[PDB]
């Protein structure tokens, strides 16, 4: 048996945009631009291959202060849904109580 | 909202009492001002977006001076991922021997 | 910064780093200490004591 | 510290020497100071996120 793993990330510009053809193809190859890229370099040295995906309501993410659900892709990594999040996420306070950033790739 | 510090206190006392509706729901309505008064309304937004619509037509806008803070942007991944340590080791890699580099001149 | 203020800074850079608390692994000092850092960026306090030496 | 050095990986003894040692080897419990961070160091000990550019 094998796993390939769910990489999720989010609508943005120059970070994820449509192939030319994105309307003829699966796989991969639908996308284009940085992180798509980007999870190549990563996967080549961490061993596996991978099967995009787009989040469903194309938020970051936050928390509701009524509910206290999570929603966006921090939510769905902490329901289990998608497997690795490679985007423009912010780090920030909060988010450190529930997911495990690496160091940072870009500063601004 | 924040500051500690006179210049910005100073500058938000104006942001806060000027008049007409100084500030702006989208990334879209504020690059749609910031063309009209010409030369006459400063905006603030991520410094990544910032170079990357002057790389574009019309290419009438530009970047000044610098940074007046540090942030940054990194991988995410589910807590207690077993991926919590190739993923962080091999992000210091890329960075290391410029590949971050060499994409971010590709792809601006 | 210093007397006689005679040098100049050249505005540009080349790569990006960055200093960092350490602690050895798998020390009870860990996450404690990593939470508290951001915070302290968060509430601005490290630009006014780079201020108050820089 | 003790000798003035941040410490690196010493030829073919692979011991490490200067400041990296002393949380190495357990002397001291905490290291607050200008020290970069790279793949060497990340192996044997932990950092937070950064607390500033350069």
């Amino acid at each position: 048996e094998q796993k390939t793993v769910v990489v999720t990330t989010i609508l943005e510009s120059p970070y994820v945009m449509m192939k030319k053809n994105h309307e003829m193809l699966e796989g991969n190859e639908r996308y284009e631009g940085y992180c798509v890229d980007l999870a190549a370099e990563i996967a080549k040295h961490c061993g596996f291959k991978y099967k995009l995906t787009i989040v469903g309501d194309g938020k970051y993410g936050a928390r509701d202060a009524d509910t206290k659900i999570w929603n966006g892709m921090v939510g769905e990594l902490v329901y289990g849904k998608a497997d690795i999040a490679i985007a423009p996420l912010t780090i920030t306070l909060v988010r450190e109580e529930v997911i495990d950033f690496s160091k940072p790739f870009m500063s601004l | 909202r924040r500051s500690k510090i006179a210049v910005f206190d100073k500058m938000w006392t104006y942001m806060r009492s000027a008049e007409p509706s100084v500030f702006v729901r989208t990334t879209a309505e504020g690059v749609a001002r910031v063309r009209k008064s010409k030369g006459k309304y400063a905006y603030l937004l991520e410094s990544t977006m910032n170079e990357y619509i002057e790389q574009r037509k019309p290419c009438d806008t530009m970047k000044v001076g610098g940074n007046l803070d540090s942030k940054g942007y990194g991988i995410a991944t589910p807590k207690g991922s077993s991926l919590g340590t190739p993923v962080n080791l091999a992000v210091l890699k890329l960075s290391e021997q410029g590949v971050l580099d060499k994409l971010k001149n590709k792809w601006w």
